[PDB]
C-alpha cells in the first residue's frame, strides 16, 4: 500500500534528475511576452528541443541500470523516445497554472506560433487529455522515465533487461496514483492510456516540423539524428 | 549514425 524505503530513494533519486531541468516559467514568460512571427517561433523551438535532447540524455543516464544495458539499445532507447518526452514536458508545462486568461493567451500563440493547422488540434487534444489527469510533478518525472523505458521500441535487442528497469518505475508510480486519487481507482491505468496517444506523435512529427510556415527549415545536427529531419 | 547521441551517452 505505502511506499517502501528502496522506493521512497528511488522517487526522490527520480525527482532530483527530474528537476534539473529549464524552469517551466522561463518558457511560458517568453512565449507570453511578446508575439513572435513563424520564423522566430521555428528557431525558439529548435533551440528548445536541442537542450532539451541534451538534458534528456542527461536524466536517463542517471535511470538505474540504464548505463548497464547493451549500448545499441542505449541508443534505441533514446532515440525512440525524445519526440513523446518532449510532447509530454510540452504538456507538463502548457497545464502548469497560470494567472487568469494567461494560459488563453499561451495557446492563442501557440496556435499562432507557424505549425500547421493540420497538426494543432492533435497536439492541443493530447495537452488538454493530459490536464484532465492532474498530474503532480512526482507523475510527470515517473511517467518520462516509463516513457524512456519502453521495452517494446523499435531495435530493441534485450527487451528482457529493458522490462526489469521499467517495472520498479510503474511499482512506484501505481502506489501514488492508489494516494493522492484514492477516489480514482482507474488514475493508474488513466495515466497509462496516455501513453498511447503520446505514440501517435512519432509518426508524423516530421512532417509537422517540414510543415511549419517558414521558407527554410533548419536543424541543428543533434536534432537532426534524433529527430530525421535534414 | 547517431554520432552525437552516442558521444553524449558514452562521453
Ligand atoms: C521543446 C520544449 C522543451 C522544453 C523543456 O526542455 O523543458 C519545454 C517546452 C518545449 N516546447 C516548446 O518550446 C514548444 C514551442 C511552442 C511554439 C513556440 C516555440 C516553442 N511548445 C510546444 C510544441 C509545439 C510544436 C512542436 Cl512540433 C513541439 C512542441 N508545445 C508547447 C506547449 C507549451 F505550454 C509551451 F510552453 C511550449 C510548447
Amino acid at each position: 500500500m505505502e511506499l517502501t524505503p528502496d522506493q521512497q530513494t528511488l522517487l526522490h533519486f527520480i525527482m532530483d534528475s527530474y528537476n534539473k531541468q529549464r524552469m517551466p516559467q522561463e518558457i511560458t514568460n517568453k512565449i507570453l511576452k511578446e508575439a513572435f512571427s513563424a520564423e522566430e517561433n521555428f528557431l525558439i523551438l529548435t533551440e528548445m528541443a536541442t537542450n532539451h535532447v541534451q538534458v534528456l540524455v542527461e536524466f536517463t543516464k542517471k535511470l538505474p541500470g540504464f548505463q548497464t544495458l547493451d549500448h545499441e539499445d542505449q541508443i534505441a532507447l533514446l532515440k525512440g523516445s525524445a519526440v513523446e518526452a518532449m510532447f509530454l514536458r510540452s504538456a507538463e508545462i502548457f497545464n502548469k497554472k497560470l494567472p487568469s486568461g494567461h494560459s488563453d493567451l499561451l495557446e492563442a500563440r501557440i496556435r499562432n506560433s507557424g505549425i500547421s493547422d493540420e497538426y494543432i488540434t492533435p497536439m492541443f487534444s493530447f495537452y488538454k487529455s493530459i490536464g484532465e489527469l492532474k498530474m503532480t510533478q512526482e507523475e510527470y518525472a515517473l511517467l518520462t522515465a516509463i516513457v524512456i523505458l519502453s521495452p517494446d521500441r523499435q531495435y530493441i535487442k534485450d527487451r528482457e533487461a529493458v522490462e526489469k528497469l521499467q517495472e520498479p518505475l510503474l511499482d512506484v508510480l501505481q502506489k501514488l496514483c492508489k494516494i493522492h486519487q484514492p477516489e480514482n481507482p482507474q488514475h493508474f491505468a488513466c495515466l497509462l492510456g496516455r501513453l498511447t496517444e503520446l505514440r501517435t506523435f512519432n509518426h508524423h512529427h516530421a512532417e509537422m516540423l517540414m510543415s511549419w510556415r517558414v521558407n527554410d527549415h533548419k536543424f541543428t545536427p543533434l536534432l537532426c539524428e534524433i529527430w530525421d529531419v535534414q | 549514425d547517431h554520432q552525437l547521441l552516442r558521444y553524449l551517452l558514452d562521453k
